[PDB]
RNA sequence: AAAUCUACGGAUCUACGAAGGAACGCCAAAAGCGAAGGCAGCUCUCUGGGUCUCUACCGACGCUGGUGUGCGAAAGCAUGGGGAGCGAACGGGAUUAGAUACCCUGGUAGUCCAUGCCGUAAACGAUGAGUGUUCGCCCUUGGUCUAUUCUGAUCUGGGGCUCAGCUAACGCGUUAAACACUCCGCCUGGGGAGUACGGUCGCAAGACCAAAACUCAAAGGAAUUGACGGGGGCCUGCACAAGCGGUGGAGC
């Protein structure tokens, strides 16, 4: 594993090998199932499943990677 | 303005299959569910959480068309609080199309049972 | 005594009573 | 472990029973449930390994927290 | 949090004081731990046993999953009155 | 991944009831007790040992200990019961080149109780029992004294860190692998070998004591530098992913 010594905080030990986009996907499927493959009357879904992509748009690569110098330089301080 | 007996939704949640029954207030089956008897579910593989939320979605629609407003739901399983709460949220689907429709579940409970060192467990897999 | 020396002790003493339940079954 | 829901607001009644499934200790029993049998000589292996866990997380909050203590206060 | 000291502990555990002994269950049924409450080990062995016994008597539950939450001086029966509802918001 | 198995004679699921066997969740553990093996639901009976206090008694009555005697996980053996769950042997279904195995499904002996036998374990702290001395710090089991409301002191066992000291190194460190001593057991290069022969013990399975011929010049312990891992972490390549055109087919 990684060498132990100091302090050292994970930058994914939290909730962020999470793709979005996986619930409203199946929901989105799930219509197709009940309606036999028919993009029809289920539009909110469509647009939910669109909306998501818009988002995703919004959304970039974020997290918080910082704070391993910071404690080891309090930590040395 | 108080009723006394609302039915039950019973979700036991093993590992290789869900079942959800609907009950009256005294135990008497009306209809029931399980993973592997879903029209489109076919074979493979059936511990997912989709099985388990599949199947709380066909029973709150079954539960919709015959007409009950009020429900009890009791959860009974060896597994994180997550599923349960996900099955729950599921079966709330099957009854209301776009979570706008109103709650018929009045209740909530875990019945989640352990052993006080009862019988001895099989033996491990070497896999 | 390492694994690799109790390994050659194992041995013979399977050997060993493989061949006393086969003699000495006379 | 029952709650009972008000005014029609389902995830205020999960939330309050995760928290009382999470503080009446039951979700640790609910999560130890072994699903194979194992001996006590392993028993033993495996609350050793506990414990050396649960010493290293020890140091690891200690030291923690005796640096933000330091510089919180007016340090 | 409440208050309790070994001593007092020491003077009010018994079996027929179920009561008392009510503090040191949780919501599931089981044994609060040593470290929530701080007495001593003596205290907290005194506290077992006596629920123990107690359990054994009847006067106290083994586990409450299944089952309403248990306190001191009200039936454990599971009436038509546990799970009463409201019509009137529909 | 499946199949055997089981189910329309109505299974799985749901509520109530009945039977029977084994183990005692939470408390709960670097806790406690025991010479060691070991000992976990609760109530009573009988009993072994231990700790603290005393301006109490007695007066070296002590330590170790060959030959001997007692206790001694588990499996196993004999007689009589019991049999839920698990499960050697064995039947079947898969996997494979084969699979007398790993995986799945049934399941006898056994695991349990009463009375006896055997007397072995990585029975391990891989550290025999005992006595005296050696700088401290932080926790904890059970007491006692003093308190000045929150603490100090002194015994008793259990743990973590360390000055010295010791150690081939790793490490030990007031519960020593430190500074010394008393008594017991054991070792004298590797293989052959815990093997052969003999005696004692056992209903058996086997246990205890325990060689030689021959053969080799090594067999080893700890750590270092590389390499390797169907062990891990962080990266990265027309290697793959997304496309486009070929080669293997024809003639030259
Ligand atoms: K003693
Ligand atoms: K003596
Ligand atoms: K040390
Ligand atoms: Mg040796
Ligand atoms: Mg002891
Ligand atoms: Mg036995
Ligand atoms: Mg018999
Ligand atoms: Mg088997
Ligand atoms: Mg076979
Ligand atoms: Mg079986
Ligand atoms: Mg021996
Ligand atoms: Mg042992
Ligand atoms: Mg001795
Ligand atoms: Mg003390
Ligand atoms: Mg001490
Ligand atoms: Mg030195
Ligand atoms: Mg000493
Ligand atoms: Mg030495
Ligand atoms: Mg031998
Ligand atoms: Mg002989
Ligand atoms: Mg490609
Ligand atoms: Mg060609």
């Amino acid at each position: 594993g990684r060498k132990a010594g100091n302090l050292y905080i994970n930058p994914k030990k939290l909730g962020n090998l999470a793709k979005p986009c996986m619930k409203e996907m199946v929901s989105f499927l799930n219509c197709m199932a009940l309606n036999n493959i028919k993009d029809d009357k289920c539009e909110k879904q469509k647009q939910l499943l669109s909306v998501c992509m818009q988002g995703q748009s919004d959304h970039k690569n974020k997290s918080w990677g910082n704070i391993n110098y910071h404690l080891q330089r309090l930590t040395r301080g | 303005n108080l009723e006394t007996n609302a039915d039950i939704i019973h979700i036991k949640l093993l590992r290789n299959n869900t079942f959800v029954t609907v009950t009256d207030s005294k135990g008497n089956v009306k209809c029931k569910a399980t993973s592997g008897s879903l029209p489109d579910l076919k074979g493979g593989r059936k511990m997912t959480s989709y099985t388990a939320d599949a199947t709380a979605e066909n029973i709150g629609r079954r539960v919709k068309a015959m007409g009950l407003k009020s429900v009890v739901v009791k959860v009974n399983g060896f597994t994180h609080f997550k599923k349960k709460r996900n099955a729950i949220v599921a079966f709330r689907s099957g009854y209301s199309n776009s979570r706008n429709d109103q709650n018929p579940i009045v209740y909530i409970e875990d019945t989640t049972r352990k052993a006080h060192n009862g019988c001895r467990l099989p033996r491990k897999r070497r896999v | 005594d390492s694994v690799k020396k109790k390994r050659k002790k194992k041995m013979n003493k399977h050997k060993y009573r493989k061949l006393r339940k086969k003699q000495g079954r006379k | 472990i029952r709650v009972k829901v008000f005014s029609g607001d389902l995830d205020k009644a999960l939330t309050i029973l995760q928290r009382k499934m999470q503080s009446s200790g039951m979700e640790r029993l609910i999560k130890a449930q072994q699903t194979h049998h194992i001996k006590n000589s392993e028993k033993k292996v495996l609350a050793r390994k506990n414990l050396e866990r649960k010493i290293k997380s020890i140091d690891f909050a200690r030291k923690l927290q005796s640096i933000l203590i330091k510089k919180v206060r007016g340090l | 949090k409440a208050e309790i000291t070994t001593e007092e502990v020491l003077k009010k555990a018994d079996f027929r004081n179920v009561r008392f002994l009510a503090q040191f269950i949780t919501e599931a049924g089981i044994l609060v731990k040593r470290k929530q409450t701080g007495i001593s080990a003596k205290a907290q062995r005194k506290i077992a046993r006596e629920i123990k016994t107690a359990r054994a008597f009847g006067l106290m539950p083994f586990t409450t999953m299944g089952t309403k939450a248990f306190t001191f001086g009200k039936t454990m029966e599971n009436r038509d009155q546990d799970f009463e509802y409201e019509v009137i918001d529909d």
